[PDB]
RNA sequence: UGCGAAAGCAGUUGAAGACAAGUGCUUGUCGUUCGUUAUAAAUGGCCUCGUCAAACGGUGGAGAGAGUCGCUAGGUGAUCGUCAGAUCUGCCUAGUCUCUAUACAGCGUGUUUAAUUGACAUGGGUUGAUGCGUA
């Protein structure tokens, strides 16, 4: 997963409305219909200059404009393109209220104008939906109304919520049919929420609940999948459909340290289970099933960020993992500029693989059992070591060995209490500040001997202990997740015989031929020739060394001269090796007159 | 009952004239087991190499897998062949490390050369203990 | 089983008998029923006695009688093996039968290793218990406390020859794991064939793996592919995992070495077997049977722990992910995730509880004190057992001493919700608790070694009705 | 109890190139006549009903075979110049052929001597004439002229209809099934052109290109047409019109193809194709159309065909040649007085209340040496091993069988040098296959140890091990070139 | 026996009592004990219910068999010999080429993914056992 850099798709006006950065994103009205995964067309209500229609690829381009008055405000707009009495045709519905008196409905029908219509709404209009199926475009009113009109604006049916002052209305399709559900804010942060389905009545009601504890004010709120999102003081709280019921609360201590007025946020879906947040100039691609930041991406050359809305993905059903979405970004500088922009977002695979270790949440052995039967402070003891003096090598090992109760210089079954990762990785910290040069405490034997070595310390520690030839041989045979870089870097630097051997033998052990051999393709083509010689002049995994020095070597890069003294020299082993093997297996598997002298 | 057989290495599913080459890509190409045939039976290891050598290289991964269906069901036919196999693989060695998958498209020689390598160190203890007798009875 | 007739010195046979028979009567007033008690010697670890009831009509057993049939990795409490001519593997000579006893009594009580854990399975679709017996599987219903079934799943001499004096030391393939797939139909087995001793090919074991299949209402498991030497030659199948419900739906499998080898298998239907999808290679010559492999829920990734090594493995790559690479104190037994969120690691020395997501060990339990050397690698995971909802189980179990040790033994279970964070119980049973697995359902079963699947989980006209009644 | 399990013969690791379902059905075409023709067999039909005696065209010539004699019937040889075609009408009755003059002729099958219509198509060759599938009145003739005129039998004096638009020889016709106003041809312009003769027609409705001249095109269901032209054969959708697959195994150019559907083959569907080379092969189309079977053939084949779906008989496989070899495969398919006194056995007890049943099923007799493996005969049983005429894969087990008991040293005590000789001359055999290396590998050592003073006494033995030693050497020379080719083969990787 | 990998790495197989046999001594035995992690061999081998013929469906195949002085590559013999070669128009092995009921092995066709039928009175007696066929 991961986030591409936004471009702009058009500068918004220099309007009062649009001058508050907080505000912003509510006079700008995105069409449902047309803004998919599969469409190239994007039309925007901008509250006060138009309503407008963009093609995205492959070049933003503005395809249609319709201008607005100044002093109107679009509160809902919708764009659906169908077939009407059969001509190809595109219907546009918006809703705009001139200073809370008058609410206007108008309808547009473009040939792919046809038709304009307008009518007096009695609340503000909401929520709009175009059925071009039907020809009917459905309109939710702010005082809980919901009115169907045809695609002249004639008034065919209308149904009351019984509650006034809706905050929320979103559609959605399941199984063939269409529904939508509304949350009006009650008193003492309780809501009604109501959940209807579109078919006597054209609208029926399937579930009808009041949630408590429910704010709105300080709450950003999305849907997607039978999942509403609400988002409230840096906790994501999942209520789930038909009924609404909560299901999970997840805390997003990111958010937690955000001081209350001066942070822009917005949330928006992407996908199933993933939801894309902002906060500023930050963006995040959260996955909420697992609680992981898929992918973090900073807008730096813009002060805020705000979404608008994005093309959501079925990615239980579709292939594609990529999508887009609209947000309004604003720039730094004394004279603020608003620029429309989308980003191109990779949603990734859904998968445990992608949120693996990216979780946005931030030991000491316990007895089994608190309480006749056969028997089979960390910190104190740092700061002891601390508090020594330097090149103390007596005291340093007194200390650790006497605290600790160790008996043996080498780790045992018995240490498993000083298993705690960060003691081992302070003292190592201590044996390298109080101790340079050709004396190392007794210590580090121990630590070396330990299987929890710190993978930290583990680079360059061959360069450490190559002073030392007792300790370097320690290393090697026992000093866990040894880089294979430095060892065999050091295999073939090295001309004594017996290192040779046992470097070989922990390579061979520990890694895999496949990861040995890219590895030796790095190295210089004179060591290789260099170890060469040493053979010509336990053998088993030293032989089989040689094997993997051959392939990677590859066929261009080897020489004939040479090789003919390694066609001798393996010819002779072979011959010996044959010969020690019949060895082996031979160590696992009457006369008609004859003359005799009695014995008298 | 019928129930299928199987071992763990059947990786299946993860210059000069008288050169022979055209007869060859044709028989490769058409699947014609007599047409290949004959060509398999020349025996010049000169006319083995300039074949190999003027072979497309997309045509001798099929040869190899080919003769490897030939090599494993007739045992006898290992000898005269592996001189082709021995070829194809020298000759064509670079474009083999180019291609994406090895072990599906080579399949058979592997399953049929691990085989055989399997059964050498039995072999070699079959012949220590016929050495012995076969020493032992001659000296006396 | 002879019937000699004394009249002319002739006689009659039954063959083939399950075991060898213990005992026989005549149990009639005419002789109508011959009783009989089998012994199946080849379970040596347990004396696995079945009753017969034969009608003597035609010699078809009327009533066939046995408890559970489970086979224990050592020999438990006073069992003896039977008397035969020679001391063999499986019978005892006229004099070893003291000096064995004897030795049997001082490795219980001096000896340190004490793992008589037994293998067993559960069957998804029936809930039916496959219990692997040598050379064979014993399908017994615990609902109803009865056995059902009996095949053998492999070659051998099986029930060809009742095997006598030096046949005798011969051993029969042994089943070493047995494994269901989720959705049900395929049954995994893996075997090893021992070869005779005295031959060249005697020290050359083989190892099979082998594929059947069954619809629910037959009874009888079908052989649909048998692999010979997986892996390679003389290289052990350690482990079997069948793959989670979301990868082939159910048909696959991986199958792990002791030598770092991951091999997939999988159901094509085009070819109608199971065939090698994905491979990965054991060539680093580093040994250890000590391995554990476990699969996430959605078949993407994949936890392989190698000795002191745990290994995060792609599926779709098939190769390690790209921290991949924890280091343990000691060699992993098991790994298991509890959730798709938490792993839940044992090692010789103890178990502990990590977040994938944090990559963080949040809880940390010392098992040393009672699991020390007492279980082989590899048989702790038959004694710790996941639920897929809930939480976990650790199965603990102690000798009782009173004044050097004695053969009774005291078992411990311990609920342990997800990461380990709390007890949710504390069970202690009176015997060994050999095997606890988790059934399907909330509830677990756990085997004694008195073979008791016990389970933890959440007016003239009456007058004349009566008098008719008595005629 | 328990029944005697069945000793299991031994089956190694399956080799490459197995035998398939479909080579086991194919292959049962097994008696082959060839018979020789003046001239190249140009077209072959069958009779779609019964008995499916089919025609050959030749030279001036049209011969029926019977199916079931597989010899000629009848001939007709009236026609002046060369025949072109001999496809029956879908009931079977009627015979329609072409001629170099152009004139197409029907005869009424199975009587020669009548001719039941004569139409001069065009002064132009005649080189396919085809009855219709679904209509029986419509004819349809293709000539060289370039027009495919749709013939009517009733009126015979002007086409229905009058095809044109092909730029060169139209030489294939094809009728789509359960689309009867349909009409699908081909030219050698590299175009498959499709009529509707519902329409006015004399325009196609659209081209398939196939960019190399048609030999034939067949269509091989309601919505795929399969087409071979030049080096390939391509199947199209018309619903899509596009190719769905294409399949370039030929070498020379396909010249005829033909398809069967629903017989009693393991693959439900079956297209064979000429080859030009020698070659008709099969294909399947139910498997992305790949190849499953192979015949070579002296000459080039220049035409193919395979007896109806109902064949109701023996099947045939008829193949033709351009040298005139017609090549056919064909794949075969006590007194009144007593008898009242017995007349129950034929009741299978329909009226009874209770059906009891305890036979047991009659098991496949058991051979010799099985018999004497349980009867304990373990020498026995070795001997009964080396006989002649045994099956290689049936001997491998009796060595393995008593290997598995735990007897081989049993098996082997009272023997001599004249015993012996038998089991030491397959081990000279079996030391060569895979199979039983190990197995040989394993009695050859116990011979040895038991019959060591034997061995010296005896100069036959000692021959039989010299020629052992040196099979035995020459098989350690293989697996070791075989380690180094492993080992070749690893470089490359 | 312990540990381990399967390979192996270390370590064991002691003492008493009693009986039998041969001649207090010698050897062998233990339904006797203490302690340590710690050849076999009493002539002695697995039941009956239904057989036979002919098909059909999958699974394997070293294919089961007969020819070709037709090619390719080897190995090698008898007699003579002026050592260059001769006659046996030499022999054997392998590959190839031609052909046949895939001719060969095996599991099933009581329902299975697929796939069957037919014959018989499954009895008693008499002759031949130097049986019948073949060299």
């Amino acid at each position: 997963p991961s986030l591409s850099q936004p471009f702009r798709l058009a500068t918004l006006p220099k309007i009062a409305s649009l001058s508050n950065f907080s505000l912003q994103a509510d006079y700008v009205q995105v069409a449902d219909g047309t803004f998919n995964e599969s469409t190239n067309n994007i039309t925007l209500g901008i509250s006060g200059s138009s309503i407008s229609q963009y093609i995205i690829n492959p070049t933003p381009k503005l395809t249609f404009d319709y201008p607005i008055p100044s002093t109107n405000i679009i509160t809902a707009c919708n764009a659906e393109k169908g077939q009407a009495n059969k001509r190809n045709v595109e219907i546009w519905a918006f809703g705009l209220m001139v200073n809370k008196g008058n609410y206007t409905l108008n309808v547009i029908t473009k040939a792919l104008f046809l038709s304009q219509y307008k009518i007096k709404a009695k609340a503000k209009v909401m929520s709009i939906k175009i059925d071009t199926k039907n020809s009917l475009v459905i309109a939710i009113l702010q005082n809980g109304l919901i009115e169907i009109f045809d695609f002249k604006l004639t008034l065919l049916h209308s149904f009351d919520i019984s509650y006034d002052n809706l905050k929320y209305a979103k559609w959605f399709t399941e199984n063939g049919t269409e529904y939508v559900f509304v949350l009006c804010p009650l008193q003492d942060d309780k809501v009604c929420y109501k959940l209807l389905e579109l078919t006597s009545s054209p609208i029926k009601e399937l579930s009808s609940t009041i949630i408590e504890g429910f704010s709105f004010e300080n709450s950003k709120l999305c849907y997607q999948f039978g999942k509403l999102y609400k988002l409230n003081q840096g906790k994501i709280y999942i209520y789930s459909l038909p009924h609404c019921q909560l299901q999970q609360v997840i805390e997003f201590p990111m958010v937690d340290k955000l001081s209350p007025g001066d942070d822009l946020i917005s949330f928006q879906p992407v996908s199933v289970n993933r939801v894309l947040l902002t906060v500023n100039n930050v963006i995040y691609l959260l996955d909420l099933l697992h609680c992981s930041t898929l992918s973090q991406r900073e807008l730096t050359h813009v002060k805020t960020f705000q979404l608008l809305k994005s093309a959501v993905i079925n990615s239980e059903k579709s292939h594609n993992s990529k999508t887009i979405a609209i947000g309004i970004s604003t720039k730094n500088g004394p004279n603020p500029t608003s620029s429309l922009e989308i980003i191109n977002i990779d949603v990734g695979t859904n998968t445990l693989k992608d949120s693996l270790g990216k979780s946005f949440q931030v030991v000491i052995l316990k007895p089994l059992f608190d309480d006749r039967v056969k028997c089979n402070h960390c910190n104190e003891v740092i700061e002891k070591l601390s508090a020594l003096q330097d090149n103390d090598i007596t005291s340093f090992d007194d200390i650790f060995f006497k605290e600790l109760k160790i008996k043996e210089e080498h780790y045992t079954e018995k240490d498993r209490y000083i298993s705690d990762p960060g003691f081992l990785n302070k003292v190592l910290d201590l044996i390298f500040g109080k101790f340079s040069g050709n004396d190392y405490p007794k210590t580090l034997t121990f630590l070396l001997t330990h299987p929890l070595f710190p993978l930290s310390r583990t680079r360059n520690l061959l360069s450490l202990l190559r002073d030392q030839p007792r300790l370097f041989k320690q290393a090697i045979v026992t000093c866990p997740n040894l880089p294979l870089n430095e060892l065999l870097e050091e295999l073939f630097s090295i001309r004594n015989r017996e290192l040779l051997l046992d470097i070989s033998f922990r390579i061979l052990q520990d890694f895999t031929r496949d990861s040995i051999k890219q590895e030796m393709k790095k190295l210089s083509k004179l060591d290789v020739q260099n170890f060469i010689e040493f053979i010509t002049s336990q053998s088993t995994q030293l032989f089989q060394l040689l094997s993997l020095v051959l392939d990677s070597i590859g066929l261009f890069s080897l020489e004939g001269a040479l090789l003919e003294n390694l066609t001798l020299y393996i010819d002779k082993q072979v011959e010996i090796a044959e010969r020690n093997t019949e060895l082996w297996n031979l160590i696992d598997t009457l006369p008609t007159y004859t003359m005799e002298y009695l014995d008298i | 009952g019928n129930a299928r057989v199987t071992s763990g290495d059947n990786f299946k599913h993860v210059t000069t004239t008288g050169t022979v080459t055209v007869i060859l890509s044709q028989a490769l190409q058409s699947n014609d087991h007599s047409l290949l045939e004959t060509v398999l039976n020349n025996r010049d290891e000169r006319v083995i190499r300039d074949t190999i050598f003027r072979l497309k290289p997309a045509l001798a991964v099929i040869l190899l897998e080919r003769l490897a269906e030939r090599i494993a069901r007739q045992t006898h036919r290992q000898g005269p062949l592996n001189v082709w196999v021995k070829w194809c693989l020298i000759i064509h060695g670079g474009y083999l490390v180019s291609i994406p998958n090895l072990m599906s498209t080579l399949s058979s020689l592997h399953s049929t050369l691990k085989r055989r390598s399997d059964l050498l160190p039995r072999l070699l203890a079959l012949d220590a203990r016929l050495d012995c007798t076969i020493n032992k009875f001659k000296t006396l | 089983m002879s019937l000699w007739q004394l009249e002319t010195n002739s006689q009659q046979f039954l063959p083939r008998l399950n075991g060898i028979i213990i005992d026989c009567q005549v149990l009639g007033p005419q002789g109508n029923y011959y009783s009989l008690i089998l012994q199946m010697t080849e379970n040596n670890s347990n004396s696995d006695y079945q009753f017969l009831l034969l009608n003597a009509s035609d010699l078809t057993s009327k009533l066939s009688i046995n408890g559970p049939l489970p086979v224990f990795n050592s020999t438990i409490k006073h069992i003896q093996q039977p008397i035969s001519a020679m001391n063999t593997k499986n019978s005892n000579s006229i004099t070893s039968l003291n000096h064995s006893k004897k030795k049997q009594s001082r490795k219980l009580i001096k000896s340190r290793r004490q793992d008589f854990t037994t293998n067993v399975e559960i069957n998804p679709i029936n809930k039916n218990l496959y219990f692997p017996h040598i050379s064979a599987v014993q399908i017994f219903d615990f609902y109803k406390n009865e056995q059902v079934n009996y095949q053998y799943l492999t070659s051998g001499v099986n029930n060809s020859m009742g095997k006598v004096r030096f046949e005798l030391n011969l051993q029969d393939p042994i089943i070493t794991d047995l494994k269901f797939t989720k959705d049900g139909q395929w049954m995994i087995t893996y075997e090893i064939e021992y070869p005779p001793n005295d031959l060249l090919s005697s020290k050359d074991l083989t190892h099979i793996l082998k594929f059947w299949t069954k619809n629910d209402n037959e009874t009888n498991w079908n052989l649909k592919t048998k692999v010979i030497n997986p892996h390679g030659i003389s290289v052990p199948i350690t482990k079997i995992l069948p793959s989670p419900r979301s990868v082939n739906n159910s048909q696959g499998c991986l199958t792990a070495d002791n030598n770092g080898g991951l091999k997939f298998w999988s159901f094509d239907s085009h070819e109608s077997n199971w065939c090698l999808k994905k491979i990965s290679l054991p060539n680093f010559n580093h040994f250890s049977n000590s391995v554990s492999l476990a699969w996430s829920q959605d078949g993407s990734l994949i936890f392989h722990g190698f000795d002191d090594k745990l290994q995060i493995l792609d599926f779709d790559t098939f190769k390690k992910f790209e921290v991949s690479e924890f280091t343990l104190d000691s060699e992993i037994q098991t790994v298991k995730l509890i959730n798709d969120t938490n792993l839940i690691v044992a090692t010789r020395t103890t178990l502990n509880a990590i977040n994938l997501l944090r990559g963080q060990v949040i809880n940390s339990f010392d098992l040393y004190p009672f699991v020390n050397g007492v279980y082989k690698n590899g048989h702790m995971d038959r004694l710790i057992t996941c639920d897929e909802r809930t939480g976990n189980i650790a199965l603990v179990i102690n000798q009782q001493l009173t004044d050097v040790p004695t053969i009774n033994y005291k078992s411990r279970i311990i609920i342990f919700d997800s990461d380990l964070s709390t007890k949710l119980g504390n069970f202690t049973h009176h015997e060994y608790i050999s095997w606890i697995g988790w059934n399907y359902d909330t509830d677990f079963i756990f085997l004694d070694i008195e073979s008791t699947l016990g389970v933890v989980g959440t007016s003239n006209s009456d007058i004349f009705a009566e008098q008719l009644h008595k005629l | 109890s328990t029944a005697r399990p069945r000793i299991i013969t031994s089956k190694a690791p399956l080799l490459p190139q197995q035998t398939t379902p479909e080579q086991r059905y194919w292959r049962q075409y097994t008696s082959a006549q060839l018979v020789k023709e003046h001239n190249s067999v140009t077209h072959i039909s069958f009779n779609p009903q019964h008995p499916h005696d089919f025609a050959v065209t030749s030279s001036t010539r049209v011969q029926i075979f019977s199916s079931r004699t597989r010899q000629v019937i009848k001939t007709f040889s009236r026609f002046k110049d060369v025949v072109y075609s001999a496809s029956f009408r879908s009931d079977g009755k009627l015979l329609c052929a072409g001629d170099a003059t152009g004139l197409v002729s029907v005869y009424d099958s199975y009587n020669p001597r009548t001719i039941l219509l004569s139409i001069n198509a065009s002064t132009h060759p005649t080189h396919v004439t085809k009855f219709h599938t679904q209509d029986n009145k419509i004819l349809a003739t293709a000539s060289d002229d370039r027009v495919t005129r749709l013939w009517d039998i009733s009126n015979a004096y002007e086409p229905q209809l009058e095809l044109t638009g092909a730029t060169d020889y139209v030489r294939t016709l094809s009728f789509i099934p359960a689309a009867p106003h349909l009409v699908a041809t081909g030219s050698y312009d590299g175009l498959i052109r499709l009529y509707d003769t519902r329409s006015s027609g004399s325009t196609p409705i659209y081209s398939l290109n196939h960019d190399q001249p048609v030999e034939n095109v067949i269509a091989v269901s309601p919505t795929q047409i399969v087409s071979c032209g030049g080096n390939n054969f391509k199947v199209w959708d018309l619903t899509s019109n596009k190719k769905l697959y294409e399949r370039g195994n030929f070498n020379k150019a396909v010249t005829c193809l033909d398809y069967v559907e629903n017989f009693d083959s393991p693959m439900q569907s079956a297209l064979i194709a000429s080859s030009l080379d020698g070659h008709v092969k099969v294909f399947d189309p139910l498997d992305n159309f790949q190849v499953k079977f192979g015949w070579k053939f002296s000459g080039p084949v220049l035409s193919c065909a395979v007896s109806p779906s109902t064949a109701q008989g023996n099947r045939h496989l008829v193949a033709g040649l351009s040298s005139g070899l017609l090549a056919i495969r064909t794949k075969k398919k006590k007194s009144n007085n007593f008898q009242r006194m017995m007349r129950g056995s034929e009741y299978q007890g329909d009226q009874e209340h209770i059906i009891h049943n305890d036979k047991v099923r009659s098991q496949r007799r058991m051979r010799a040496f099985e018999r004497n493996i349980n009867q304990f005969k373990w020498s026995e049983a070795l001997d009964n091993a080396f006989v002649p005429g045994m099956a290689k894969e049936l001997t491998l087990t009796v060595l393995q069988e008593l290997r598995k008991r735990g007897k081989v040293r049993v098996a082997l005590y009272g023997r001599d040098e004249s015993t012996l000789e038998p089991l030491l001359n397959w081990c000279l055999k079996g030391i060569e296959d895979v199979r039983s290396a190990s197995i040989v590998a394993d009695w050859v050592a116990v011979v040895l140890e038991l019959y060591g003073n034997t061995l010296e006494s005896s100069p036959v033995l000692q021959e039989l091990m010299i020629d052992l030693k040196t099979k035995v050497r020459h098989e350690i020379h293989k697996s070791k070139e075989a380690q180094r080719i492993e080992g070749m083969l690893q470089l490359l990787t």
